[PDB]
């Protein structure tokens, strides 16, 4: 709805959309790779020129 | 080829592949995308509606939180969605009521927090709606 | 039929147990302790402490390890081993079973060792 | 010191025996994500046939590998087409992905690796995971602005059969204007062009990710395979040593003993 | 194998050990003593009775690391733990 | 405090990482050398080039590699093994490492490897 403004990206906005329709939803439906959607580790910490990686927030 | 084919293919599990149908009428970003047959060249980013994918047989009803359907030339309307849901799983009370405002906590979270989670506001609330 | 008919299905399991217990054992030290199926975890956590509880002090090795020795009977620790497996002493914890007597001698470790958590 | 030979060769047949489990276990959910996935890019790729989508012409290097550190040729042939690329486009940015892309861009140009994240292979491909991380790219440096984009990506075929192919991405400017995209039309209020890339990135992405986990799992089970084949043969040949030897010994030592008598 | 009959046990020292470095080179797996330290002073057994156990997990994960892989958390440590000891 | 602690712990550091690769010899024969630790990798390698180093040109054994013969300096030597096992020549050549003086003249076997291999 507010991705227009100042989301991330349409993969931020459409993702979040998934973590609360499985939350819409109990454990008859919601899968074990649904877990990992929601339990995401990877860990985003953006070099940079002189290879500066700042910090691995979980992405 | 005849009818209409569907490719409901999203990120998690894949639903539809290219199989003939009579409406897959969807709530596309501008509107309500009531593609019936074959359809026209034209692709569009989708909003959390209803597609209820009217295959030769009942029209099946599943609350999808988003996607894009390409309506190919050959009468093939790829929806790369990002959630499934089924005519049954998909409709539900507690869980369309507490969620969502359980969620509204988040929403005390900073500005560009708030600005994200202002789609979660409304997520849940659409698959209360178009359970029926 | 020479070794009781409970004694051969609970060591059929304890064996096979073990073994699975043998065969988790590579597994549980590669990528952690859980890729095993709810029964499969039942085993690691029913054997991995039937396997400690193999132990047994000795009446005669006294002199070294200071621990008053166990001499637990066949009707003893033949149902023992059956309860380790049944899962009806489950709760109790890693060193409870283990180093100890009797199924029933299973019961004390933990409840008297607990005292120092409470 | 054959003993000691022999016994080692066969603690690491046993190590390569749990590796092939582990193996296993992670190649089940890279297929099971790779099934989807493949599914999910055929359909905006469908579009992307549907209207011709070249993209022509600041330009990202990205290469394709999970959270392990090589596995015969997994991370090899990714890294020598993040060194042609470091040739050919010195100025391109890199996509450091996972851990040993990472490394392996890290290791080229210091200005080009944008991002450094680790352990994307933890499991088998997430679709909210290759988003998050798709979105992060779409809002890092301006991605989005980033003309072309070739993905240097997996393309295992059924075991190994593959490299770190480079395929292009349709983007903002070029999923609009193509030649052929006056069949699918667009509208000025839906500003589709954006969406259409970012969604084309999301499902190139995703499948592509999906396709090298499965492709490293079978580097896990087709580098370490192999090395599973050695062992066997270092083994076969240790055991005709050993027990050679101990007969040999056995021998010699009734002859010294006849021979004594 | 007489001697290792006879006499108490051994420190087997291997020419591997002394040549890792360790010197000297109890080869602390390969070694044995029957008698054990019922015959030590307490004050080294208090701290014994974990090093033996730490130096038996770090045989544990020797081959492990051998490998040169990753593993759980578990194994790091097991791995951090012995090569210190 | 025969030859001096430096030499000692040279020569201990030394036959570590020569150990460390006939240790890890097995395997990277079965598995290779990306199988294992990119720690373990760079003292294969730098070992490699250690047991490269080893020998050397010997004023008689001319016969043989056709050099005239090197004799390497003992404190030269040292100093050498210890910069080598420290990286202060590690990206030199290792065929330029084989039958040479000090790392001296391994430097100018690496400049020569540098003309003419290319």
């Amino acid at each position: 709805s507010a991705w227009r403004k100042a989301g991330i990206s349409y993969a931020a906005y459409l993702n979040v959309a998934a973590q609360a329709i499985r939350s819409s939803l109990k454990t008859e439906l919601q899968t074990a790779s649904v877990l990992n959607r929601s339990q995401t580790d990877a860990f985003y910490t953006q070099y940079k020129n002189g290879t500066a990686a700042s910090e691995p927030t979980p992405i | 080829s005849s009818g209409l084919k569907l490719q409901f293919a999203l990120p998690h599990e894949t639903l539809y592949s290219g199989s003939e149908v009579t409406q897959v009428n969807l709530p596309a970003k501008s509107g309500r995308i009531g593609v019936l047959a074959n359809h026209v060249p034209t692709v569009e980013q989708l909003l959390p509606g209803v597609v209820e994918v009217m295959e030769g047989s009942n029209s099946k009803k599943f609350f999808i939180s988003g996607g894009f359907a390409t309506v190919q030339p050959d009468s093939q309307l790829c929806v790369t969605a990002i959630e499934a849901f089924p005519l049954e799983s998909f409709s539900q009370e507690n869980i369309k009521n507490l969620l969502a405002e359980a969620k509204k906590n988040v929403s005390s979270s900073d500005a560009r927090e708030a600005a994200e989670a202002a789609i979660q506001v409304e997520v849940l609330e659409n698959l209360q709606s178009v359970l029926k | 039929a020479v070794v009781g008919q409970e004694h051969y299905d609970v060591a059929s399991k304890v064996q096979e147990t073990l073994q699975t217990y043998k065969s988790l054992q590579d597994i549980i030290a590669i990528l952690g302790m859980d890729e095993l199926s709810e029964q499969d975890k039942l085993t690691v956590e029913r054997a991995r402490k039937i396997q400690r509880f193999l132990s047994q002090p000795f009446a005669v090795a006294e002199v070294f390890t200071g621990i008053p020795g166990k001499l637990v009977r066949l009707k003893d620790t033949v149902a023992s081993f059956k309860a380790v497996l049944e899962g009806k002493y489950d709760n109790i914890p890693e060193h409870a079973f283990y180093m100890v007597g009797g199924i029933e001698d299973v019961v004390a470790k933990a409840e008297k060792l607990a005292a120092e958590a409470n | 010191e054959v003993e000691m030979r022999l016994k080692s060769i066969k603690n690491i047949e046993k190590i390569t025996k749990t590796m092939k489990i582990v193996a296993s276990t992670r190649l089940s959910k890279a297929e099971k994500a790779k099934i989807s996935a493949k599914k999910m890019d055929e359909a905006e790729q469908l579009f992307y046939k549907n209207a011709e989508t070249k993209n022509l012409d600041k330009e990202l290097i990205v290469a394709i590998t999970s959270d392990k550190g090589l596995c015969g040729s997994i991370h090899s042939q990714l890294a020598k087409a993040v060194r042609r690329h470091l040739n050919d486009q010195p100025n391109a940015d890199i996509v450091t992905i996972g851990d040993k892309i990472k490394m392996q861009l890290l290791r080229t140009h210091p200005n080009n690796i944008k991002l450094s994240i680790n352990g994307i292979g933890k499991d088998a491909p997430t679709f909210q995971e290759s988003a998050l991380i798709a979105d992060k790219l779409l809002s890092v440096m301006k991605a989005g602005t980033y003309p072309k984009i070739s993905i240097f990506y997996n393309d295992p075929v059924s075991s190994l059969s593959f490299e770190p192919s480079e395929k292009p991405i349709f983007n903002a400017k070029t999923i609009e204007q193509s030649p052929s995209f006056g069949k699918f039309e667009i509208d000025t209020d839906a500003n589709v062009p954006r969406d259409l890339f970012e969604y084309t990135l999301a499902n190139q992405m995703l499948t592509a990710m999906a396709q090298g986990y499965a492709a490293e799992i079978s580097a896990r089970r087709n580098a370490m395979d192999n090395a599973s084949k050695n062992a066997g043969d270092m083994i076969n040949r240790y055991s005709i040593l050993y027990n050679r030897t101990r007969q040999a010994v056995i021998t010699n030592e009734l002859v010294d003993i006849i021979t004594g008598a | 194998t007489n001697v290792i009959s006879i006499t108490d046990g051994q420190i087997f020292l291997e020419a591997e050990l002394f040549y890792k470095g360790i010197r000297p080179a109890i080869n602390v797996g390969l070694s044995v003593s029957r008698v054990g330290s019922a015959a030590q002073v307490k004050a080294l057994k208090q701290v014994a009775g974990s090093l033996k156990l730490f130096l038996a997990q770090y045989r544990e994960v020797a081959a492990f690391a051998q490998f040169g892989s990753d593993l759980d958390a578990s194994t790091k440590q097991t791995l951090v733990r012995g090569e210190r000891l």
